Parts: C-alpha cells; structure tokens; sequence
C-alpha cells in the first residue's frame, strides 16, 4: 500500500545515506 | 556518523509505516 | 550534492504522510 | 496521530540533511 511504498523508499534513501558516510 | 545515524532512523521509521499498515 | 536532493524528497514525502493522515 | 509524528520525523531529519550539506 501507499505506506509500505513511502517505506521502500526511505529504506532506499537509507542505503544511498550508508554509501555517503562509510566510502 | 551523523549521516549514519539518520540512515538508522530512517529504517526504523520504515519499519514503523510498514507496521501501522501491517498490525 | 547528493543530500539537498534527499532533504528535499523527504519533505515531500512528510508532506503526503501529512495528508493521507488527514 | 502517528503518522504525522513520523512526518515531523522526516522534516527534522531532512531539516539536520540541509545543515549537513550547508556545512
């Protein structure tokens, strides 16, 4: 549902966030 | 470790959308 | 220059959390 | 409720994100 969709993609912007702070 | 701070929160703010779809 | 990008998109997207919780 | 706290969640962090950027 819409929720579960906003959700994957704040996990995205998560794993874009990770890749910016370790290398 | 800021930006990977934020990336923590985002996640279990995802989790947190993802449940108030889910229970 | 990624960041601005993200802050940005996570307004909108608080934005439409705002509204569906209206 | 809770999804408008979640939503000033993410204003605050995207708000933190700008500072960051902006030095």
């Amino acid at each position: 549902g819409q929720l579960e969709e906003i959700a994957k993609q704040l996990e995205e912007i998560a794993w874009q966030l990770e890749e910016i702070a370790q290398g | 470790g800021q930006l990977k701070k934020i990336a923590k929160q985002l996640k279990k703010i995802a989790y947190q959308l993802k449940k108030i779809a889910q229970g």
